[PDB]
DNA sequence: TCTTCAGCTGGTTGCTGAGAGTTGCAGCATTGCTGAGTCTTAGCAATGGATACTTCCCGATTCCCCTCACAAAAATAGGTCAGTCTGTCTGGCTAGTTCTGTACTTGCAGACACAGGGCATGTGGGGTTCCTATTTTT
DNA sequence: AAAAATAGGAACCCCACATGCCCTGTGTCTGCAAGTACAGAACTAGCCAGACAGACTGACCTATTTTTGTGAGGGGAATCGGGAAGTATCCATTGCTAAGACTCAGCAATGCTGCAACTCTCAGCAACCAGCTGAAGA
């Protein structure tokens, strides 16, 4: 009872949505939590750096769409920025 | 005569069972004892997590294989199949902290 | 700052490469200036003074005859001298 | 109590074994010594770190999300420890 | 600016060697693999193989297995197919084709087709033939064997050209195609949807899946324009 | 009312509401926008399912009913996109990729 | 006209206290507020990101001054906490 | 009553309040404290102290009023410690060191 | 539009940049490839000064966002704000 | 006539480059590269002169940087003429 | 933990060379000036030079120039001072020691000193001598010719033994020093104040400038317990 | 006529999966207000044309000095092997450390008067920078 | 004859110096909540202890890589010469960055809620044990 608080059951059901008949050790799961906290931290660092660069006092769309720009190269960027771009277009839409 | 291998052919094969074996290369009783070795000298009866001391190990071999495959090329591109101290020198130099 | 005369006091009196620059009368403050160490003189000047480029024997002079005006250090008719007053010294 | 002469506790066939991962055909037997001394500077590096990061924390144990931090600092980050 | 250089039609009697380079630029040579495809007017386009050059990483077709051999140049940014033991129905245009390394990408930039001249999931277009005005609806199905996660991409090859990228993941449309062409469906059932229609549609239409390791291209759809 | 996750209001499956909850308190800027934290999402949930497919085709020619790290690294390192976004990376328990040097292969 | 604020006086005065005589560039002014500056926020993102680690909503001299262990090297450190130390316990008495 | 700096009552030059003012919109901590921006003002006139001694110091043995950057390379790149600190950052008209190898002189 | 001027370096300033190095000989077939890894040294750093430019609605592109750009690369420049 | 043997020439810019800190590439050719190299991103950008010195003086620190790793992988080979196996083994080390 | 080796006593005749040692460890040798400093009966301690071996940059006094030579290795972590053609008055205790790069950090640590036998601004030490009980007060002056910008540091050496900094920078304590130091003044003007006197204190007391490049001593002061 | 094997009935001891309890956290309803979006215009630096000259670069020659091809050694390190010495993995047991819970407190945030330091500007002394007219010997 | 010494007009750079002004850091007051000294539950690190087995290591043979030497050869360093852009000022234009004024869109703050998540406990089931009863075998 000390909450941890890993997210390792929701790539669990990512996995589960993309690989449905394969399991998973605890390993990967670690492996998995530290990729997703340390390149939040990196994208979240980057997109506030850009908002005090602009002397901007918000993260909106637009600087984590322009630091998804920045970090991931070549054409992993204009992926991830497509699947934004309809999830946030969906999201508004509701 | 027994049979005895030419030189090489037993270093290739532990270069194939090696590069497609996970485990730990260094024994945790003297890594462990090591890392405190080193601890004595910073502060006194320091304590340690069995998951710290693999964690630095694991970062440890990552970084001499590192310099390792280091030492290989630039070993290589002096026409030599031999490793000498100062190709590891020379890598520690192009890497930047020398 | 106005460090031209009174430096050239200091090294006067500080007793330094006598050879460019001597004193020929220290109670009225002239001295003779030689017409070969001049050059040296110059570069020597310029380096302290921390210029662009090379100084000329002319220029310090164009530069020393403002003091004439001011009416402190002054300028007699006699080859290569220049003299100063009771005040400054 | 005290503890003394473990920087030849490595063993020259374990150095062997880590120079047959990093796929090197042929070694000398004079690598050991610098291979000890690269070792040596890396860990007192890292534990120096690790402990400022730990006596800031006014904790007596070193955990390993410290440690975590530490290879983080020199840009050589440490992965599956949390 | 991405342009894909390949080599004319060959004359070769059959049982020969031929190798023809696929060299490229434009673009980081290394970061994209480069893949491989014939073209027959009996069997349609059909997959070859690949090889991407960081690790030199093969894989071929299991019925072209021995008979394609891939090989990778770094220096000059060419890779070379070479062909042995030339059957006599080889006879047919060969295109290399660009792709990243995501299985959301596909082929998106086309060689011109080296027409060289010799002396598994089934997954099919179900329309043949669409006879259209200028202004009509149109549709075209895709329909496969089993399921595949939206791994779907649609071609248009005019006669005599390269095949040309419309869409990829099934319904993203690629660039520098206009918003009158858009892919839908997923799963097993797809549709393409041409909304409006002009002369230069006159070609034949394919859609490409890749959800697994024996890529197969559909039976192909002539759309006819007035 | 009847709640809805924002998670399922964008069609997502990453929190929302936990990642706009970390971005306000990670110190980053005390404004955050709506259109941040689902990107965020979105971005996160597309690397995720990249690496986990990847290490899916990994398992599946190993023949292996679970991913193990070497997987997670046969992944990782057989990208220059992917390595070149994790130059600086250590994976724990993976090993390291089989590969040959040209010199060291026998001449006959 | 637009008020650039830089920290150019700043190290004016100290260059002339602690050298009375020694002329000074713009450029090497660049070169000291580019300095200046890179060392802040290096320094202000290794506290913040301490005291996250803590999780600490403060920052006070204790886990700055751990930063300045953690990135000046060798006798840099111990100088650097000897005169933050005197300075802020001759500030204390005011 | 009397406006007095913190600068001027810890005895800084370098300004407490404005530094102070940089970490409170810098986005590093919801609160900040009180002896910070006085220990980052002690440390950085540290920091400016010592290596425009060193550039005095370079200036002084090249025989120039004016501090130039390659005075400021000259300073940085001589110590160990500042190459540590300064490894990965490059200077406006600094330069390099006077280095060659001992083997390409001739004999 | 602008075109082939990878060449504009001309042979001496290759030899220049190798006499700052401390080089003392070089072959004939570096300087095609410096010309090379300069090139690529330019396609990313100018691609980063785009991107930010690109951000702030600015098609004049400042000299601090490519301090910027150097600085995240790894080769923070100083002197030029 | 009076001519110099190889090397001592070479040796003496060798001397006069290192101390010196000026700029080594112009301006014109190398301004011209920036906006051949930033055309294909976006059409007609626009930089200041600062901009261009800054590109150039970061491209002459990497470039002497790099010389002098090539410089010392050269002579680990027991030669004085660098070739692009050196500059090859210079940006792998380097991570490139 | 941090140890300054040399060698032992040599017995030399006139005109000839001698190389010595000073091997050192327990830090990071690179990053260390390594001073020498010699000892004379009649004037007390004379500064010779410094080593820098992490770009092994030299400086001498000029009254030793010629005389004297630094050789560092770098493998073997030690440096070798050099005295060549050797007269008469060179008969001294020659001692090697360690002091950081930084103008604040002063001479920390200190070897054994080697004995070997022949077979600017001006620093003043006012009180030469006082005797005293185990209780009192006692006040030293270490009065300047020029101007210091507190560049000044306190030793005490034991009489065949080596010197032990007492303060850096004239008013900040060492390390393992107790808090009965205390120094005081700055400019010209330099005090040294001892609280508690013990019967282990009574030493030779010596302050140095480094304010400037020529190094000096002062005329050293003799202090008696009880 | 006794023992002995076997099953039923009743209570004990664990065992276990699902109904139920509990608690930290995301989402829904206002709100104001404040940072963000838009238009306008000043103004200031960037872009292109003009021109001289001056420094640099491109092109032919030489030669000489590195470098690569090749033979001999000869250090030097790899393949086997006998004895071993030490890592490890089991189980336990402290016991110094760490986390959870409170009071309170004390240092720090918000808001308003201000005024003194900081920025841009201009000016003035103290120098530099060229060149042309005048006068004494070497 | 002649050039170093001697004046001076006219600019030209730079380091302080003064001033307007402006704007933001000090100061004071009020509120308030994060950190902390203290106490106790728990928790896992270090140590202990023994069996055991397998990697370590010195020795040894041998093979083979490297180094040193010789030598041809060709590739670039050095040099001369002649053309060709680089650039330093000079201007015209223009466009595009940003300050300022205006208007308003979404988000921090507040409060309530409801499903989220394994967790807390529960009532029926599996095996254990003994009294009771009844059939089998001498």
């Amino acid at each position: 009872r000390s909450r941890k608080e890993s997210y390792s059951i929701y790539v669990y059901k990512v996995l589960k949505q993309v690989h449905p008949d394969t399991g998973i050790s605890s390993k990967a799961m670690g492996i998995m939590n530290s990729f997703v906290n340390d390149i939040f931290e990196r994208i979240a660092g980057e997109a506030s750096r850009l908002a005090h660069y602009n002397k901007r006092s918000t993260i909106t769309s637009r600087e984590i769409q322009t630091a998804v720009r920045l970090l991931l190269p070549g054409e992993l960027a204009k992926h991830a920025v497509s699947e934004g771009t309809k999830a946030v277009t969906k999201y508004t839409s509701s | 005569k027994p049979h005895r291998y030419r030189p090489g052919t037993v270093a290739l094969r532990e270069i194939r069972r090696y590069q497609k074996s996970t485990e730990l290369l260094i024994r945790k009783l003297p890594f462990q004892r090591l890392v405190r070795e080193i601890a004595q000298d910073f502060k006194t009866d320091l304590r340690f997590q069995s998951s710290a001391v693999m964690a630095l190990q694991e970062a440890c071999e990552a970084y001499l294989v590192g310099l390792f495959e280091d030492t290989n090329l630039c070993a290589i591109h002096a026409k030599r199949v031999t490793i000498m101290p100062k190709d590891i020198q020379l890598a520690r130099r192009i890497r930047g902290e020398r | 700052k106005i460090r031209l005369y009174q430096f050239l006091l200091d090294l006067l009196r500080s007793g330094d490469m006598k050879d460019s620059i001597w004193w020929v009368d220290k109670d009225k403050g002239t001295f003779q200036f030689s017409s070969k160490h001049k050059e040296a003189l110059a570069h020597r000047w310029g380096i302290q003074k921390c210029n662009r480029k090379k100084m000329t024997y002319q220029k310090m002079a164009r530069a020393l005859r403002n003091y004439g005006k001011t009416g402190e250090v002054k300028k007699v008719k006699k080859k290569l001298t220049y003299q100063f007053s009771g005040e400054v010294l | 109590k005290v503890l003394r002469d473990n920087i030849q506790g490595i063993t020259k066939p374990a150095i062997r074994r880590l120079a047959r991962r990093g796929g090197v055909k042929r070694i000398s037997g004079l690598i050991y010594e610098e291979t000890r001394g690269v070792l040596k500077v890396f860990l007192e590096n890292v534990i120096r770190d690790a402990v400022t990061y730990t006596e800031h924390a006014k904790r007596k144990t070193v955990t390993a999300m410290d440690v975590v931090y530490a290879l983080k600092r020199q840009g050589r980050t440490l992965y599956g420890f949390g | 600016e991405v342009q894909l250089q390949q080599s004319g039609p060959e004359l070769v009697e059959p049982g020969t060697s031929v190798k023809m380079p696929c060299k490229a630029s434009g673009y980081t040579f290394t970061s994209y693999t480069i893949q491989w495809v014939k073209q027959t007017p009996r069997q349609g386009l059909e997959w070859i193989g690949y090889i991407y050059p960081y690790n030199a990483g093969t894989k071929y077709n299991e019925k072209f297995k021995g008979k394609a051999t891939l090989t990778s140049d770094k220096s000059s940014s060419t890779v070379y197919m070479e062909l042995s033991s030339l059957t006599s129905e080889d006879s047919a245009v060969y295109y290399c084709a660009r792709k990243s390394s995501r299985l959301r990408s596909t082929l998106d930039y086309w060689g011109q087709g080296t027409s060289v001249t010799v002396s598994d999931i089934k997954m099919t277009q179900s329309p043949s033939s669409m006879h259209a005005s200028l202004g009509e609806r149109v549709t075209i199905t895709c329909k496969a064997s089993q399921d595949i996660r939206s791994y779907l991409s649609w071609y248009q090859q005019k006669p005599w050209k390269s095949p040309k990228t419309l869409i990829y993941y099934a319904t993203s449309l690629a660039d520098g195609v206009p918003s009158r062409f858009s892919g839908s469906g997923s799963g097993q059932d797809f549709s393409l949807t041409i909304n409006n229609l002009e002369s230069d549609d006159t070609a034949t239409y394919y859609c490409l899946q890749h959800g697994e390791s024996p890529y197969t291209f559909g039976s192909g759809t002539k759309l006819e324009i007035k | 009312a009847k709640a809805k996750s924002r998670s399922s209001r964008a069609g997502l499956q990453f929190p929302v509401g936990r990642v706009h909850r970390l971005l306000r308190k990670g110190n980053y800027a005390e404004r955050v926008g709506a259109g941040a934290p689902v990107y965020m999402a979105a971005v996160l949930e597309y690397l995720t399912a990249e690496i986990l497919e990847l290490a899916g085709n990994a398992a599946r020619d190993n023949k292996k009913c679970r991913i193990i790290p070497r997987h997670l690294q046969l992944a990782i390192r057989n990208d220059e996109e992917l390595n070149k976004l994790l130059g600086k990376v250590t994976i724990a328990q993976g090993g390291v990729l089989p590969n040959i040097q040209a010199v060291l292969l026998p001449k006959k």
